Protein backbone atom coordinates (compact mmCIF):
# COMPACT_ATOMS: atom_id res chain seq x y z
CA UNK A 1 0.00 0.00 0.00
CA UNK A 2 0.90 4.02 -0.34
CA UNK A 3 3.52 4.66 2.40
CA UNK A 4 3.83 1.22 3.59
CA UNK A 5 7.42 0.39 4.62
CA UNK A 6 9.86 -3.03 5.08
CA UNK A 7 13.15 -3.49 6.46
CA UNK A 8 16.26 -5.98 5.14
CA UNK A 9 18.19 -8.66 7.09
CA UNK A 10 21.73 -9.19 6.04
CA UNK A 11 24.10 -11.85 7.33
CA UNK A 12 27.06 -10.38 8.73
CA UNK A 13 29.37 -13.80 8.26
CA UNK A 14 28.55 -13.27 4.43
CA UNK A 15 30.52 -10.36 3.62
CA UNK A 16 29.91 -10.54 -0.25
CA UNK A 17 26.27 -10.47 0.48
CA UNK A 18 27.28 -6.94 2.65
CA UNK A 19 30.12 -6.05 -0.83
CA UNK A 20 27.08 -5.60 -3.19
CA UNK A 21 24.14 -5.28 -0.41
CA UNK A 22 25.74 -2.09 1.41
CA UNK A 23 25.97 0.38 -1.30
CA UNK A 24 22.46 -0.86 -2.78
CA UNK A 25 20.79 0.30 0.14
CA UNK A 26 22.42 3.72 0.32
CA UNK A 27 21.75 3.75 -4.12
CA UNK A 28 18.05 2.67 -3.29
CA UNK A 29 17.09 4.68 -0.07
CA UNK A 30 19.40 8.26 -1.87
CA UNK A 31 16.20 7.71 -4.51
CA UNK A 32 14.21 7.23 -1.51
CA UNK A 33 12.88 3.61 -1.74
CA UNK A 34 10.49 2.79 1.60
CA UNK A 35 13.00 0.89 3.48
CA UNK A 36 12.47 1.85 7.43
CA UNK A 37 15.53 -0.26 8.66
CA UNK A 38 18.55 -2.30 8.06
CA UNK A 39 18.88 -5.68 10.83
CA UNK A 40 22.16 -7.28 10.53
CA UNK A 41 22.16 -11.12 11.76
CA UNK A 42 24.02 -13.60 12.38
CA UNK A 43 26.80 -11.72 14.10
CA UNK A 44 27.68 -7.90 15.67
CA UNK A 45 29.61 -5.40 13.71
CA UNK A 46 32.34 -3.27 15.17
CA UNK A 47 31.95 0.58 16.17
CA UNK A 48 33.61 1.69 13.19
CA UNK A 49 31.65 -0.62 10.58
CA UNK A 50 27.96 -0.01 12.37
CA UNK A 51 28.78 3.96 12.05
CA UNK A 52 29.29 3.77 8.84
CA UNK A 53 25.91 2.03 8.66
CA UNK A 54 23.77 4.30 10.69
CA UNK A 55 25.54 7.69 9.14
CA UNK A 56 25.37 7.24 5.56
CA UNK A 57 22.36 4.86 5.14
CA UNK A 58 19.35 7.02 5.48
CA UNK A 59 17.20 4.76 7.82
CA UNK A 60 15.31 5.07 10.83
CA UNK A 61 16.64 2.42 13.15
CA UNK A 62 19.17 -0.93 12.81
CA UNK A 63 18.55 -3.97 13.78
CA UNK A 64 20.92 -5.91 15.94
CA UNK A 65 20.94 -9.75 16.35
CA UNK B 1 8.11 17.89 12.48
CA UNK B 2 7.19 14.06 10.31
CA UNK B 3 10.63 14.35 9.05
CA UNK B 4 9.82 13.00 5.54
CA UNK B 5 6.59 12.59 2.95
CA UNK B 6 5.25 10.39 0.62
CA UNK B 7 5.43 10.98 -3.44
CA UNK B 8 2.88 8.28 -4.64
CA UNK B 9 5.00 5.22 -3.09
CA UNK B 10 8.76 6.63 -2.42
CA UNK B 11 9.89 8.85 0.78
CA UNK B 12 11.70 12.57 -0.65
CA UNK B 13 12.52 15.04 2.79
CA UNK B 14 9.26 16.94 3.95
CA UNK B 15 9.20 20.55 2.20
CA UNK B 16 6.99 22.07 4.37
CA UNK B 17 9.88 21.72 6.92
CA UNK B 18 12.56 22.89 4.25
CA UNK B 19 10.14 25.99 3.34
CA UNK B 20 10.05 27.00 6.47
CA UNK B 21 13.98 26.66 7.97
CA UNK B 22 14.53 29.97 9.48
CA UNK B 23 16.63 32.89 7.84
CA UNK B 24 16.78 36.54 8.82
CA UNK B 25 13.75 38.06 7.51
CA UNK B 26 10.92 35.72 7.74
CA UNK B 27 8.15 35.87 9.77
CA UNK B 28 5.06 33.48 11.06
CA UNK B 29 1.78 34.53 12.05
CA UNK B 30 -0.89 31.44 13.16
CA UNK B 31 -4.72 32.22 13.40
CA UNK B 32 -6.98 29.71 15.73
CA UNK B 33 -4.30 27.50 16.79
CA UNK B 34 -6.55 26.20 19.74
CA UNK B 35 -8.84 24.77 16.87
CA UNK B 36 -7.30 22.15 14.27
CA UNK B 37 -10.58 22.00 11.43
CA UNK B 38 -9.34 26.13 10.50
CA UNK B 39 -6.19 26.86 11.77
CA UNK B 40 -4.24 29.05 9.33
CA UNK B 41 -0.48 29.65 9.14
CA UNK B 42 1.36 32.28 7.43
CA UNK B 43 4.27 33.03 6.76
CA UNK B 44 5.74 36.68 5.31
CA UNK B 45 9.36 37.87 4.41
CA UNK B 46 10.22 41.04 3.05
CA UNK B 47 9.35 41.78 -0.22
CA UNK B 48 11.29 45.23 -2.15
CA UNK B 49 11.48 47.03 0.96
CA UNK B 50 8.10 46.31 2.63
CA UNK B 51 6.68 42.67 4.54
CA UNK B 52 4.33 40.53 1.90
CA UNK B 53 2.85 36.97 2.68
CA UNK B 54 4.78 34.48 0.59
CA UNK B 55 3.26 31.15 2.25
CA UNK B 56 -0.45 30.07 3.63
CA UNK B 57 -0.55 26.48 4.81
CA UNK B 58 -4.10 25.27 5.73
CA UNK B 59 -6.75 22.90 5.79
CA UNK B 60 -9.16 22.58 2.77
CA UNK B 61 -11.79 19.45 2.69
CA UNK B 62 -10.80 17.33 5.80
CA UNK B 63 -7.98 15.31 4.47
CA UNK B 64 -6.37 17.83 2.02
CA UNK B 65 -3.44 19.89 3.44
CA UNK B 66 -2.98 23.07 1.09
CA UNK B 67 0.06 24.80 0.63
CA UNK B 68 -0.97 27.87 -0.97
CA UNK B 69 2.28 29.36 -2.10
CA UNK B 70 3.23 32.70 -3.55
CA UNK B 71 4.82 34.93 -6.00
CA UNK B 72 5.05 38.81 -5.64
CA UNK B 73 7.43 39.57 -8.40
CA UNK B 74 4.64 39.29 -11.39
CA UNK B 75 4.06 40.69 -14.86
CA UNK B 76 0.94 43.03 -13.73
CA UNK B 77 0.91 43.00 -10.34
CA UNK B 78 -2.28 40.24 -9.07
CA UNK B 79 0.56 37.85 -6.88
CA UNK B 80 -0.07 34.56 -8.55
CA UNK B 81 -0.50 31.32 -5.75
CA UNK B 82 0.77 27.77 -6.29
CA UNK B 83 -1.52 25.50 -4.92
CA UNK B 84 0.79 22.43 -3.54
CA UNK B 85 -1.92 19.61 -2.07
CA UNK B 86 -0.80 17.12 0.18
CA UNK B 87 -2.97 13.80 1.40
CA UNK B 88 -3.57 13.74 5.38
CA UNK B 89 -4.09 10.02 6.14
CA UNK B 90 -4.03 9.31 10.14
CA UNK B 91 -4.07 5.86 10.27
CA UNK B 92 -0.35 5.47 8.73
CA UNK B 93 0.48 7.26 11.74
CA UNK B 94 4.99 6.36 10.54
CA UNK B 95 4.59 8.67 7.54
CA UNK B 96 0.51 10.28 7.26
CA UNK B 97 1.18 12.93 4.92
CA UNK B 98 1.21 11.61 1.30
CA UNK B 99 1.49 14.43 -2.23
CA UNK B 100 -1.13 14.44 -4.30
CA UNK B 101 0.86 13.42 -7.78
CA UNK B 102 -2.53 12.93 -9.33
CA UNK B 103 -2.16 16.33 -12.23
CA UNK B 104 0.32 17.96 -10.16
CA UNK B 105 2.78 18.97 -12.88
CA UNK B 106 -0.30 20.57 -14.64
CA UNK B 107 -0.87 22.67 -11.18
CA UNK B 108 3.13 23.94 -11.53
CA UNK B 109 2.97 24.66 -15.48
CA UNK B 110 -0.51 27.03 -14.81
CA UNK B 111 1.72 29.11 -12.87
CA UNK B 112 5.00 29.32 -14.76
CA UNK B 113 2.44 30.07 -17.46
CA UNK B 114 1.05 33.09 -15.77
CA UNK B 115 4.56 34.51 -14.68
CA UNK B 116 6.01 34.19 -18.23
CA UNK B 117 3.23 34.11 -21.26
CA UNK B 118 0.52 36.48 -21.56
CA UNK B 119 -1.54 34.36 -23.58
CA UNK B 120 -5.05 32.67 -22.56
CA UNK B 121 -3.52 29.24 -20.38
CA UNK B 122 -3.99 26.35 -23.18
CA UNK B 123 -1.38 22.74 -22.55
CA UNK B 124 -3.66 21.17 -25.53
CA UNK B 125 -1.09 21.45 -28.59
CA UNK B 126 1.01 19.48 -30.82
CA UNK B 127 5.06 19.91 -29.82
CA UNK B 128 5.77 19.11 -33.56
CA UNK C 1 36.79 -4.00 7.97
CA UNK C 2 33.52 -7.10 7.10
CA UNK C 3 36.72 -9.85 7.03
CA UNK C 4 38.12 -11.22 9.93
CA UNK C 5 36.01 -10.22 12.18
CA UNK C 6 37.63 -12.34 14.92
CA UNK C 7 34.13 -15.12 14.10
CA UNK C 8 34.21 -17.70 11.20
CA UNK C 9 33.11 -17.10 7.68
CA UNK C 10 32.34 -18.61 4.85
CA UNK C 11 34.91 -18.78 1.70
CA UNK C 12 33.67 -18.69 -1.24
CA UNK C 13 31.28 -15.62 -0.64
CA UNK C 14 34.93 -14.52 1.10
CA UNK C 15 36.71 -15.03 -2.62
CA UNK C 16 33.87 -13.17 -4.56
CA UNK C 17 34.56 -10.07 -1.93
CA UNK C 18 37.85 -9.74 -1.75
CA UNK C 19 37.87 -9.48 -5.69
CA UNK C 20 36.43 -6.12 -6.18
CA UNK C 21 38.57 -4.37 -3.34
CA UNK C 22 41.27 -1.94 -3.21
CA UNK C 23 45.04 -3.47 -3.00
CA UNK C 24 45.44 -0.86 0.65
CA UNK C 25 41.94 -2.67 1.53
CA UNK C 26 43.29 -6.31 1.23
CA UNK C 27 46.17 -5.46 3.33
CA UNK C 28 44.21 -3.88 5.71
CA UNK C 29 42.06 -7.13 5.90
CA UNK C 30 45.43 -9.21 5.71
CA UNK C 31 46.56 -7.17 8.82
CA UNK C 32 43.53 -7.74 10.47
CA UNK C 33 43.32 -11.64 10.41
CA UNK C 34 47.18 -12.42 11.21
CA UNK C 35 46.67 -10.55 14.40
CA UNK C 36 43.56 -12.89 15.29
CA UNK C 37 45.43 -15.81 14.44
CA UNK C 38 48.62 -14.30 17.05
CA UNK C 39 45.48 -14.01 19.26
CA UNK C 40 44.88 -17.46 19.14
CA UNK C 41 48.11 -18.83 19.36
CA UNK C 42 48.93 -17.18 22.26
CA UNK C 43 44.76 -18.27 23.38
CA UNK C 44 46.32 -22.05 22.84
CA UNK C 45 49.60 -21.51 24.56
CA UNK C 46 47.64 -20.64 27.64
CA UNK C 47 44.74 -23.70 26.78
CA UNK C 48 48.44 -25.34 25.93
CA UNK C 49 49.76 -25.22 29.71
CA UNK C 50 45.98 -25.87 31.73
CA UNK C 51 46.57 -29.23 29.65
CA UNK C 52 50.13 -29.94 30.26
CA UNK C 53 49.94 -28.88 34.30
CA UNK C 54 46.61 -31.80 34.57
CA UNK C 55 48.15 -34.13 32.27
CA UNK C 56 50.84 -34.58 35.03
CA UNK C 57 48.07 -35.61 37.17
CA UNK C 58 39.10 -36.56 34.00
CA UNK C 59 36.48 -33.85 35.09
CA UNK C 60 37.38 -30.21 34.07
CA UNK C 61 40.04 -32.07 31.37
CA UNK C 62 37.49 -32.50 28.42
CA UNK C 63 36.26 -29.21 29.02
CA UNK C 64 40.27 -27.83 28.41
CA UNK C 65 40.49 -30.28 25.20
CA UNK C 66 37.48 -29.11 23.32
CA UNK C 67 38.15 -25.75 24.07
CA UNK C 68 41.53 -25.95 22.16
CA UNK C 69 39.51 -28.18 19.48
CA UNK C 70 36.84 -25.67 18.95
CA UNK C 71 39.79 -23.37 18.66
CA UNK C 72 41.75 -25.69 15.87
CA UNK C 73 38.15 -25.15 13.85
CA UNK C 74 38.23 -20.92 14.00
CA UNK C 75 42.10 -21.56 13.21
CA UNK C 76 41.53 -23.04 10.47
CA UNK C 77 39.19 -20.83 8.82
CA UNK C 78 41.91 -18.18 9.21
CA UNK C 79 44.93 -19.08 7.32
CA UNK C 80 42.56 -20.82 4.65
CA UNK C 81 40.89 -16.98 4.41
CA UNK C 82 44.78 -15.94 4.26
CA UNK C 83 45.55 -18.30 1.57
CA UNK C 84 42.43 -16.37 -0.51
CA UNK C 85 44.36 -13.27 0.44
CA UNK C 86 47.61 -14.95 -1.38
CA UNK C 87 46.01 -15.98 -4.55
CA UNK C 88 44.02 -12.92 -4.88
CA UNK C 89 47.38 -10.96 -4.40
CA UNK C 90 48.89 -13.32 -7.00
CA UNK C 91 46.02 -12.41 -9.17
CA UNK C 92 47.50 -8.60 -9.50
CA UNK C 93 50.74 -9.55 -10.67
CA UNK C 94 49.20 -10.39 -14.30
CA UNK C 95 46.13 -8.63 -14.97
CA UNK C 96 68.72 -17.85 -56.17
CA UNK C 97 66.57 -20.52 -57.82
CA UNK C 98 67.31 -21.22 -61.60
CA UNK C 99 65.09 -23.79 -61.57
CA UNK C 100 61.67 -21.55 -62.88
CA UNK C 101 59.83 -22.51 -60.16
CA UNK C 102 58.72 -19.02 -58.67
CA UNK C 103 58.76 -17.13 -61.66
CA UNK C 104 58.79 -19.15 -65.48
CA UNK C 105 61.23 -16.72 -67.27
CA UNK C 106 61.48 -19.46 -69.71
CA UNK C 107 58.05 -17.87 -71.30
CA UNK C 108 57.89 -14.70 -72.31
CA UNK C 109 54.74 -13.71 -70.04
CA UNK C 110 56.30 -14.54 -66.56
CA UNK C 111 58.77 -11.58 -66.32
CA UNK C 112 56.14 -8.50 -65.52
CA UNK C 113 54.98 -8.00 -68.91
Amino acid sequence: EKGSTFGINLIYVNPFMLQWGIPLIKELRSKGYPIQFLTIGAGVPSLEVASEYIETLGLKYLGLK
Amino acid sequence: LCSFITQDKMFVSNPIRKVFKPSQGMVVEISNGNTSSKTVVTLSEPVQGELKPTVILKLLKENIIQMEMIENRTMDGKPVSLPLLYNFNPDNGFAPISEVMEDRNQRIKEMYWKLWIDEPFNLDFDPR
Amino acid sequence: SAGGIRRPIQIEEFKTAISGMSDMELAQIKTEIENSINHLQRSNARLGKYIAKLEGASGDLALYKDSVRENEIVLNNYNERVDALEQETVYRKTGVDMDNSNVDVVTPNSIFI
